[PDB]
């Protein structure tokens, strides 16, 4: 599903990224929890403020995966095998909540490069983010 | 002239063997002009690259993946060019360029002119990114 086309703009979207990755992870967070309440069920003793260090250090984790994902794309399941376990068969998150999750990303990659953000790498970006919420949404 | 587009299209290397013969693992760090790290490089290289030995000179072999993309990849010692050859390649969606290229005792850095372009679009240059491994290389006769 993803071609060499698509792992390219990838590489080159989440390369522009680069240091801010971190700041983006955890813009992506707290966009998601104001614009959707119903996310803050998985994370009950959490604190969801407005500049909260649980949601910086969260928000570096997952950016961290999310470069982890996009250096060893070409196999993904295999890099991401421990949070597909945390995901799927301990947390069993619904696979609804990770559409959610990268409609909130993607508008905050859109807002820092916008120039950047073609509607080609846009494309590549949320079928990106989509396979790499598959492999943590199913179970193996 | 001589691109990865068109280098990997040869059927002789569909899935060639490349792993015969006394190597050692050597890490590195893709580095631009301001030693910051090169992303789409450091994504797209496997760490750590794989350095033959032999009776001459030890041969680094970098394992490049979305090949179908890259254009350009000229890699340079001490400003001079290194004569880079295709030994291998995995096709789509491995997609996997595995190319080797000698590299002189004591060398501890290279660098890397190359591009990329996908299908007949905009072609990304990347005028300079710096290979540095971890200690520098020297071959083995002795294995
Ligand atoms: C972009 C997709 C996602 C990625 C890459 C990702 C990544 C991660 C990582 C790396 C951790 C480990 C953090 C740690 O070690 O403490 C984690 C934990 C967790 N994730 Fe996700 N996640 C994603 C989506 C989601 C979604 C959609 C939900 C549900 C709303 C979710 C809920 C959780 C929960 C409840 C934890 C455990 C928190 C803790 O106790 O530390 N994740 N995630």
């Amino acid at each position: 599903v993803l071609s060499p086309a698509d792992k390219t703009n990838v590489k080159a979207a989440w390369g522009k990224v680069g240091a801010h990755a971190g700041e983006y992870g955890a813009e992506a967070l707290e966009r998601m929890f104001l614009s959707f309440p119903t996310t803050k069920t998985y994370f009950p003793h959490f604190d969801l403020s407005h500049g909260s260090a649980q949601v910086k250090g969260h928000g570096k984790k997952v950016a961290d995966a999310l470069t982890n994902a996009v250096a060893h794309v070409d196999d993904m399941p295999n890099a991401l095998s421990a949070l597909s376990d945390l995901h799927a068969h301990k947390l069993r998150v619904d696979p609804v909540n990770f559409k959610l999750l990268s409609h909130c990303l993607l508008v905050t990659l859109a807002a820092h490069l916008p120039a950047e953000f073609t509607p080609a790498v846009h494309a590549s970006l949320d079928k990106f983010l989509a396979s790499v919420s598959t492999v943590l949404t199913s179970k193996y | 002239d001589e691109s990865l587009k068109d280098a990997i299209k040869d059927p002789a290397l569909e899935n060639k063997e490349h792993d015969i013969g006394p190597r050692e693992q050597v890490n590195f760090q893709l580095l631009d002009k301001n030693n910051e790290t090169q992303y789409y490089h450091f994504f797209s290289i496997k760490d750590p690259a794989d350095v033959y030995y032999t009776k001459k000179k030890a041969e680094v072999e970098l394992d490049i993946n979305t090949a179908s993309t890259w254009k350009k990849f000229e890699v340079y010692e001490n400003n001079q060019k290194l004569p880079v050859r295709l030994v291998s390649y995995s096709p789509v969606p491995e997609d996997h360029a595995y190319i080797r290229f000698p590299v002189s005792d004591g060398t501890q850095e290279l660098k890397i002119v190359s591009s990329t372009q996908i299908d007949d679009g905009e072609e990304t240059n990347y005028d300079y990114t710096k290979l540095v491994f971890a200690k520098p290389i020297y071959n083995d006769p002795s294995l």
